[PDB]
């Protein structure tokens, strides 16, 4: 049925007064929990550098990349 | 790394005593530096006289040495040439010359302390950016 | 039945091969003068001291340039934006030393394109058709005035206008990026959207009109001959193209109305080029593109680079290397 | 719905105001409501500037654009362009904001409940776009009003407090302009001057006597012209040379106002008399010449003979000769040798910058001004990062001159585009082919083929 | 250049063309104008030439 | 219709809101996996371990500075499969070595393939000529030449265009500084095609909107068109007269006009693709040897070309240290090419 016919329907809004904010808040707790930094490996504001690692970290080998990544990301 | 106390400890006096700046102090110092002197001293340089920057090498080799909070704070009220023989209060922003430099009028002793803390804290953050100029932007 | 009336009828005549009109009265002499001086200066002209430091730059073919490197060099920085006609020079040789031909060509050409705008309106009026094709042409003229006139005015020197050459155009680009960061300036981004979208919509519209051409041609004959000039019927099925494009993306996106379609075609590139011309006009007065340099710092407060910083490195290289002998002081305020 | 839909008017909602062309009272309400919008913004914005104004920084460093106008008119500013009081700014703001209520009520009244057309209930105010005499009378009344405004500026400069002269003896100060220049050869000498470098046309006002005297001239001109148009009708040469419709009048106003926008943009960019550098900040030429002056003073202080110092290319590193021979500051400031500011004229002789004054008698305040104007050049980004494009994010600053110049150049170009649109449409609609080409009588098919 | 002469007229000779050529053009235009029906009209433009 | 293949074909080609088609089995997954991947990489994934940069909204970047940066240079031209010998199935390390760029690019290539196949399929089923699928070949050529063949000619995927805004600006200036790509005649032909296509779009829109026939009595003339009318809505003869007597030449044939509108941008894109393919192998129109020799022997010979060469040297030297961190370029201030003052 046509788009405007759905949007003005009350049932649409009984569904989406609850469904949309739920995931809008789910993203909030996804990042506020710090879970994104762990899934995607992104350094936090206090993880770009560390002791003996005041320089930029770079992977310099194709095949041992995981190995040096743990070595650099031991933290 | 966090803004630990190792970064926030800066020399206080000429003998060698240190002082640990608080996060409020460094925040206020950064804001005051950017508002009162950023126009000429953005990046630890001197736009009007690039021969004399704010990098720790220049401050240490100044007469008197300006690599400490008390010396910097005294410079902000009794500025002098690089050899400390002529007063340049009429050509430099100073709290004693705030009528002709209307940005120094509102600064208190704690504001001068925070500004000096910001100056001495900067070189700790980067190895060459503070006073390095374009080459390290 | 008066000589002035006959002259006005001839000028405003729709029987001349090329319409003159009253705007053409100003356009044709100005454009012809600009063309003549440009051709003469491009084939043969002495080097020009563009930067006002007695370091002439060659731009003419006879002085060791090709079509790619040739240019009519901008005026000397010593002149500034002072008016520099031939009669204000002690001699014609020193008129050519300080790049007077650039001033002549630019002034005559800007007046000529203004006359072209007006003449487009005029011959729209003589044929009884709607105006505003001229409004479409204002966008290129806006950009040309922005680069040739407004940028010298803001920066204060005709040396800063774009050179009338190909390599000089690239030089002006690189210096503009170094000094203003035009790429990060959102009006130039709107212009990039304008030209890319103009190409996209041109390709799309041509593809859909050519794709739904009504069969009016044999197999041993070009399809273009299926259309006869001045015919009354449409040469292609608007319904077929509209339905194909609706199935391609979704029905609502397609322009079922042809007049709205062509208004959008005329609107997107014209507005984009208006915006980028205005962006150059505003960076003439040093309202630069965005400066996100050192915008990300860690908890300690040390700068973590971004792509803005790496772009800044290229801008800084261009800044330091441009006009190596012209600057005596650290800031590039001029 | 009648007169407010496409069916009964032929105009869509997005050309909605085009449905006001022949509705005189509703159009009057539109104009009055929009004037209410203008005065509302003036009051609200200057109150915002007063609220955000800190007494430490100067006006130009705080992003303030409106309070400089009042300071130039001579309110709440002392010697040296130091803003001592900001209560008159508050008074102006509240007056504009309160007057906006009255103008908004009038506009909403005439738009919604007032008579649609004034031509039957108020024939004095009603009009037809094609009735040349009545439209000229309206134009003349407005010209008299503009002349009254010019004379209001004259009264302010001459009697009520006076205006801020940045060229005043000593430092710049608020002073009474007792002797404006009323010589036609000066006032209209400015109007016929060239716009190119060194001339500047009317942007090159270097004193307030010329400004006030030429405002007297503008007031006299406008009042005389208004009385001329009230008691006259357009002549035959004019009656055949114009399209006498509302859209044509709109296009004429649009082109005039676009020209004014360009001129005002360059006024804010180049002039430093009606736009003193102590309120609007340095001009670009001022900042560049200030950089050259600062480094001249520095190197002279360090033992260099600035007059005899040779730059990389053989030209003067600090001092050289302009193309006309005047001794001028060197480097890339050579293009800006036409700068004249109250802080640099003191060192200027008949033949340029006097070398004796430049060597022995540069005062400390000149060095301070040069440093301030160097560090506060008009350069900056859209997000307000002061300095060159390749600078770092520590200084938050764009000069008010850059904002005003860019905004008014933008609006001038936009209003030229609007003029082109509306003038073309006026011509097409008067001739009667603004809706399309008549399929019955197409002019092109009647024309003989070319080639 | 940069002297401030009105319309660039530094020599008085320059005025002779600047004033006369419009006057000859004005004289030629007057022959056209005098032939027109110069009474008023109530229209957006004059259709009478 | 009876057979299983016939049933699948019937369902895939159903006339619904979103046409699926057989090509949809290649387009919709990969395209989706591309776009969300970008939205993932530009939102959470970093370039700290590949470029030394922050490139996500999480790290603090905005829409301009956020990007899906290319892989590390040490990766070479690895396919960067999540199960490959580099990540070895670890999602976090995969994102950290910039394998998400490989994901986005390799899925985008097949998304472009699927969309061109979609254009062909819908053109066939609707029953029109397939000129729109051939015009998308231009964009396909741009993507293939710039994102696949260029890094495959260079040392690694690292030098591909990083998927962003500021990243693309950095790619533009990098290619200019290192290849002098503005001097490349194929780039010149491409920008000619692009600007000429924008010109054709603008002139055609204005001309059609301004030679419309009076098909109504409303000042707003959009409503005076019917989709199914068998009458041209604007005068080709009047437009031809206008442009012939204004510009000397003018289109007289609509079909030629609309093929030209197709040909100009497509030709531009293919020409510029030839130039970028040249740049993949460092076969660059960098210099005019005659002028280089003359300037070497004549220190007073200066052209705008030589100024551009100096600018390119500046770009290279001042950009290499931070743009190629894997090389560990330490250029002292002594060796950096500079000018007087600034
Ligand atoms: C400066 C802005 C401006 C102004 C002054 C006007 C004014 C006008 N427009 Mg509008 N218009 C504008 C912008 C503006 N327009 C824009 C941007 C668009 C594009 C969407 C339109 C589209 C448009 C259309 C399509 C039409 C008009 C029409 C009109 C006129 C009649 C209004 C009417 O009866 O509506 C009735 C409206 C209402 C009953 C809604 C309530 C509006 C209230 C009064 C606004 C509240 C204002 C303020 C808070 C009150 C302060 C009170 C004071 C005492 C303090 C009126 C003169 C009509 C016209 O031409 O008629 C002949 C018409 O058809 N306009
Ligand atoms: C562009 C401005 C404008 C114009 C042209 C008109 C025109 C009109 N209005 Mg008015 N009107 C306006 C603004 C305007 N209005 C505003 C701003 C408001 C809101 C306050 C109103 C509110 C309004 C109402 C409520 C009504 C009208 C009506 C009318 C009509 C009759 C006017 C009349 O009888 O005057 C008579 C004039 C006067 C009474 C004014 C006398 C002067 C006083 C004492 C002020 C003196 C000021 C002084 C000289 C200024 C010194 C300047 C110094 C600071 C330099 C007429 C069509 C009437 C109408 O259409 O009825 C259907 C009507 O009822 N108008
Ligand atoms: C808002 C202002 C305004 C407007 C809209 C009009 C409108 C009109 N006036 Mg004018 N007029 C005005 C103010 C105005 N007047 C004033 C203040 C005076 C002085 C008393 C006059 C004196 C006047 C007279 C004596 C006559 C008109 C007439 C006319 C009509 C013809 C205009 C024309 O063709 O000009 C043509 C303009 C020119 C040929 C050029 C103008 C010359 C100046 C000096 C140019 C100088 C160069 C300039 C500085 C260059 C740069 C400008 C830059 C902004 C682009 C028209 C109805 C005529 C009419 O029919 O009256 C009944 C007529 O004879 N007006
Ligand atoms: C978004 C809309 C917008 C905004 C917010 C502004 C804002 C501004 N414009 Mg404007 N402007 C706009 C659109 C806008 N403009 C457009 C579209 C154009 C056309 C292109 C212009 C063209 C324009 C010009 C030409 C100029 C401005 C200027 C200005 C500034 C001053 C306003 C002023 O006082 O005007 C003038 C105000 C009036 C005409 C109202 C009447 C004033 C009376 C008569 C003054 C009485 C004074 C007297 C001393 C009082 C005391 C009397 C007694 C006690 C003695 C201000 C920043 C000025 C500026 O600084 O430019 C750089 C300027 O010169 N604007
Ligand atoms: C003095 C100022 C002035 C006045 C009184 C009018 C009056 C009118 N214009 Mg407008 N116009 C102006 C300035 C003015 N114009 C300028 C400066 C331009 C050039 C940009 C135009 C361009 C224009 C067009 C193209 C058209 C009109 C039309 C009209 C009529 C209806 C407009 C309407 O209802 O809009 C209602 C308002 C809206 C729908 C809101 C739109 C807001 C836009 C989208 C925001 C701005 C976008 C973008 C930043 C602009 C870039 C411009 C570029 C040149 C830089 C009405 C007679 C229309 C008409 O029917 O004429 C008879 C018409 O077709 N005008
Ligand atoms: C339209 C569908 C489609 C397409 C064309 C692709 C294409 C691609 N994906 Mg995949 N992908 C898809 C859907 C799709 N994907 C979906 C829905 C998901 C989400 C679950 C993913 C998730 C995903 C990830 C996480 C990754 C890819 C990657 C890839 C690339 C590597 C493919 C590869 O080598 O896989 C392996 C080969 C195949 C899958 C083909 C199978 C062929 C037959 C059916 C096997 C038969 C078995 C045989 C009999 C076994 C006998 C044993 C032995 C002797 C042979 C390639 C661009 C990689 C990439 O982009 O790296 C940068 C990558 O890491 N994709
Ligand atoms: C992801 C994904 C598929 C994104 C698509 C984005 C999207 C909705 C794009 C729409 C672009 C756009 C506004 C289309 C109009 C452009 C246009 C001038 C096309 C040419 C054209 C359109 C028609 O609609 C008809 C009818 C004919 C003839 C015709 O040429
Ligand atoms: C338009 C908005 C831009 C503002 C332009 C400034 C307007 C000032 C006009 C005076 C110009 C001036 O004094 O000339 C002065 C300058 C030239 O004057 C210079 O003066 C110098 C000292 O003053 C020296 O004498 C130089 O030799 C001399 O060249 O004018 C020019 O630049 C040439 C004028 C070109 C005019 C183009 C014609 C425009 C086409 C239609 C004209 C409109 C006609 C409307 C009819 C009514
Ligand atoms: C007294 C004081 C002391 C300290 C500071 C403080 C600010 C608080 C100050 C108080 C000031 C006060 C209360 C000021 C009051 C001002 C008021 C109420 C101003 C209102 C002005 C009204 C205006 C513009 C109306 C204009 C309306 C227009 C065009 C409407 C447009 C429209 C119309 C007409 C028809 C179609 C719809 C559309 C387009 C919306
Ligand atoms: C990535 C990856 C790795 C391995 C396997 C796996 C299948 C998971 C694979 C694929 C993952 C996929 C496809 C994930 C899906 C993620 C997607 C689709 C993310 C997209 C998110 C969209 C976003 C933010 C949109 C934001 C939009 C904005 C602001 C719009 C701005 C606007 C607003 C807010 C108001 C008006 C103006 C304007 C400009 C329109
Ligand atoms: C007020 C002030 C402040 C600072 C000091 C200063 C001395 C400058 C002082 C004085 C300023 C003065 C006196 C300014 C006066 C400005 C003047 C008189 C400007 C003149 C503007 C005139 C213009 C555009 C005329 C253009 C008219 C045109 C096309 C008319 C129409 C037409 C004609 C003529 C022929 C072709 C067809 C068409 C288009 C119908
Ligand atoms: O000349 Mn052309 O250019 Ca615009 O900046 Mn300053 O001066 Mn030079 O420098 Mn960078
Ligand atoms: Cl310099
Ligand atoms: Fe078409």
């Amino acid at each position: 049925r046509p788009f405007s016919d759905i949007i003005t329907s009350i049932r649409y809004w009984i569904i989406h007064s609850i469904t949309i904010p739920a995931l809008y808040v789910a993203g909030w707790l996804f990042v506020s929990t710090g879970l994104a930094y762990d899934i995607f490996g992104t350094p936090r504001p206090n993880e770009y550098f560390t002791q003996d690692r005041q320089q930029v970290p770079l992977v310099n080998d194709r095949f041992s990349a995981k190995q040096e990544l743990e070595d650099l990301t031991k933290g | 790394t966090d803004l630990d106390e190792n970064t926030r400890t800066v020399p206080l006096d000429s003998s060698g005593t240190t002082v640990i700046l608080t996060p409020e102090q460094v925040k206020r110092g950064k804001r005051l530096f950017n508002s009162s002197c950023g126009n000429c001293h953005v990046g630890g340089i001197t736009k009007t006289n690039p021969n004399l920057g704010l990098e720790p090498d220049a401050l240490s080799l100044a007469t008197p040495a300006r690599d400490n909070i008390d010396a910097l704070v005294d410079y902000m009220k009794n500025p002098t040439t690089y050899d400390g023989l002529e007063s340049i209060a009429e050509l430099h922003p100073s709290v004693k010359s705030a009528d002709i430099f209307p940005k120094m009028r509102s600064l208190s002793d704690e504001d001068l302390f925070a500004i000096g803390g910001h100056i001495l804290l900067q070189p700790k953050l980067s190895s060459e950016k503070w006073g390095g100029g374009k080459i390290y932007y | 039945a008066s000589a002035w009336e006959r002259f006005c009828s001839w000028i405003t005549s729709t029987d001349n091969r090329l319409y003159i009109g009253w705007f053409g009265v100003l356009m044709i002499p100005t454009l012809l003068t600009a063309t003549t001086v440009y051709i003469i200066a491009f084939v043969a002209a002495p080097p020009v001291d563009i930067d006002g430091i007695r370091e002439p730059v060659a731009g003419s073919l006879l002085y060791g340039n090709n079509i790619i490197t040739g240019a009519v060099i901008p005026s000397s920085a010593s002149i500034g934006i002072h008016f520099y006609p031939i009669w204000e020079a002690a001699s014609l040789d020193e008129w050519l030393y300080n790049g007077g031909p650039y001033q002549l060509i630019v002034d005559h050409f800007l007046l000529g394109v203004c006359g072209w705008i007006g003449r487009e309106w005029e011959f729209s009026y003589r044929l009884g058709m709607r105006p505003w094709i001229s409004v479409a042409f204002t966008a290129p003229v806006a950009a040309a005035s922005a680069v040739f006139l407004v940028y010298p005015i803001g920066q204060g020197s005709f040396s800063d206008g774009m050179p009338l050459g190909i390599s000089g155009t690239f030089n002006f680009m690189l210096v503009f990026q170094a000094e203003h960061n035009i790429l990060m300036h959102p009006f130039h981004q709107l212009g990039v959207a304008g030209v890319f979208g103009g190409s996209l919509f041109s390709a799309m519209h041509g593809s859909l009109v050519t794709s739904s051409l009504i069969r009016e041609t044999t197999e041993n004959e070009s399809a273009n001959y299926g259309y006869k000039f001045g015919q009354e019927e449409e040469t292609y099925n608007i319904v077929a193209a509209h339905g194909y494009f609706g199935r391609l993306i979704f029905q609502y996106a397609s322009f079922n109305n042809s007049r709205a379609l062509h208004f959008f075609l005329g609107l997107w590139p014209v507005v984009g080029i208006w915006f980028t011309a205005l962006g150059v006009m505003t960076m003439a007065f040093n309202l630069n593109g965005f400066n996100f340099n050192q915008s990300v710092v860690d908890s300690q407060g040390r700068v973590i680079n971004t792509w803005a910083d790496i772009l800044n490195r290229a801008n800084l290289g261009m800044e330091v290397m441009h006009e190596r002998n012209a600057h005596n002081f650290p800031l590039d305020l001029a | 719905v009648a007169g407010r839909d496409i069916e009964s008017t032929g105009f869509a909602w997005w050309s909605g105001n085009s449905r006001l062309i022949n509705v005189s009272g509703k159009l009057l309400g539109a104009h009055v409501a929009h004037a209410g919008l203008m005065v509302f913004w003036c009051g609200a914005m200057t109150l915002f500037e007063v609220a955000h104004y800190i007494p430490e920084k100067p006006l130009y460093e705080q992003g303030l654009i409106l309070l400089p106008h009042l300071a130039v008119l001579g309110w709440g500013v002392g010697p040296g362009g130091e803003i001592i009081d900001i209560y008159p700014y508050f008074v102006v703001g509240v007056l504009h904001l309160i007057s906006s209520a009255v103008l908004g009520f009038g506009g909403v009244y005439h738009s919604l409940i007032g008579p649609d057309t004034l031509e039957e209930s108020f024939p004095a105010f009603g009009y037809d776009w094609r009735d040349k005499n009545k439209i000229t009378t309206i134009l003349g009344i407005h010209l008299i009003v503009l002349g009254i405004g010019a004379f209001l500026l004259v009264i302010k400069a001459m009697y009520v407090g006076g205006i801020y002269d940045t060229w005043a003896p000593g430092g710049g100060d608020v002073r009474i302009i007792d002797s404006p220049t009323l010589n036609p050869g000066v006032i209209f000498g400015y109007v016929l001057k060239s716009p190119w470098g060194g001339d500047g046309w009317i942007v090159s006002v270097n004193n307030m006597e010329d400004l006030v005297g030429g405002h007297i001239w503008i007031g006299i001109i406008c009042i005389v012209g208004g009385f001329w148009h009230i008691f006259t009708k357009p002549f035959a040469w004019a009656r055949r040379a114009y399209v006498w419709s509302g859209e044509a009048y709109l296009s004429y106003s649009l082109v005039a106002v676009s020209l004014m926008g360009f001129i005002a943009s360059q006024y804010s960019w180049y002039n430093n008399t009606a736009y003193p550098s102590e309120f609007y900040g340095p001009t670009g030429p001022e900042a560049s010449q200030s950089q050259a002056f600062t480094f001249l003073v520095r190197d002279q202080r360090l033992g260099a003979n600035v007059s005899s110092a040779q730059g990389p290319t053989g030209l003067g590193k600090y001092l050289m000769r302009s193309p006309s021979g005047e001794i001028i500051l060197g480097g890339e400031t050579q293009r800006f040798w036409d700068l004249r500011a109250p802080w640099i004229e003191p060192l200027r002789g008949p033949n340029g910058l006097d070398l004796n004054k430049i060597k022995n008698d540069i005062q400390p305040w000149q060095e301070r001004r040069a440093a301030e104007y160097m560090t506060h050049a008009p350069l900056g980004s859209l997000n307000s990062v002061g300095g060159v494009a390749t600078e770092i994010n520590s200084v938050n600053y764009v000069s008010p001159r850059s904002w005003l110049t860019c905004a008014h150049f933008f609006l001038g170009f936009a209003f030229y585009i609007g003029h082109l649109w509306h003038a073309g449409r006026a011509r097409a609609a008067a001739a009667g082919f603004e809706k399309g080409i008549n399929r019955e009588n197409e002019p092109t098919l009647s024309l003989r083929p070319i080639d | 250049e940069g002297t401030g002469e009105a319309l660039g007229i530094d020599d008085t000779r320059l005025i002779v063309p600047v004033i006369l050529i419009p006057v000859i053009t004005f004289i030629l235009y007057a022959g056209f104008a005098s032939e027109q029906d110069n009474e008023d009209f109530f229209d957006t433009y004059d259709q009478r030439r | 219709g009876r057979g299983w293949f016939d049933l699948i074909d019937d369902w895939l080609k159903r006339d619904r809101f979103v046409f699926v088609g057989w090509s949809g089995l290649l387009l919709f997954p990969t395209s989706y996996l591309s776009i969300g991947g970008w939205f993932t990489g530009t939102t959470f994934v970093t370039s700290w371990y590949t470029h030394g940069l922050a490139s996500s909204y999480l790290e603090g970047c905005n829409f301009f500075t956020a990007a899906v940066s290319t892989p590390a240079n040490s990766m070479g031209h690895s396919l960067l499969l999540l199960w490959g010998p580099e990540a070895q199935g670890d999602f976090t390390r995969w994102c950290q070595i910039g394998g998400l760029w490989a994901f986005c690019a390799l899925h985008g290539s097949f998304a472009l393939i699927g969309f061109c196949l979609r254009q062909f399929e819908i053109a066939r089923l609707v029953g029109i000529r397939p000129y729109n699928a051939i015009a998308f070949s231009g964009p396909i050529a741009i993507f293939v030449s710039v994102f696949l063949m260029y890094p495959l000619g260079q040392a690694s995927w690292f030098f591909a265009p990083s998927l962003g805004v500021a990243a693309i600006f950095r790619f533009l200036l990098f290619i200019q500084g290192f290849h002098n790509f503005t001097l490349n005649p194929f780039h010149m032909m491409g920008v000619a095609g692009i600007l000429g296509a924008a010109l054709l779009c603008a002139i055609h829109g204005a001309t059609v909107q301004n030679t419309i026939f009076e098909d109504g009595d409303a000042a707003n003339t959009f409503r005076a068109f019917t989709p199914t009318q068998a009458e041209e809505t604007y005068s080709m003869v009047t437009a031809n007269r206008f442009w012939s007597q204004i510009f000397g030449v003018a289109f007289s044939n609509k079909r030629w006009l609309h093929f030209f509108m197709l040909f100009v941008p497509l030709a531009g894109l293919w020409t510029s693709a030839i130039g970028i393919v040249g740049l993949a192998l460092n076969l660059r129109a960098y210099d005019f040897v005659s002028q280089e020799l003359r300037a070497a022997e004549d220190p007073e010979f200066e052209t705008f070309y030589t100024k551009n060469i100096l600018l390119n040297e500046g770009i290279r030297s001042w950009m290499a240290a931070q743009d190629q961190p894997h090389e560990n370029f330490i250029f002292p201030e002594e060796v950096l090419p500079r000018g007087n003052a600034l």
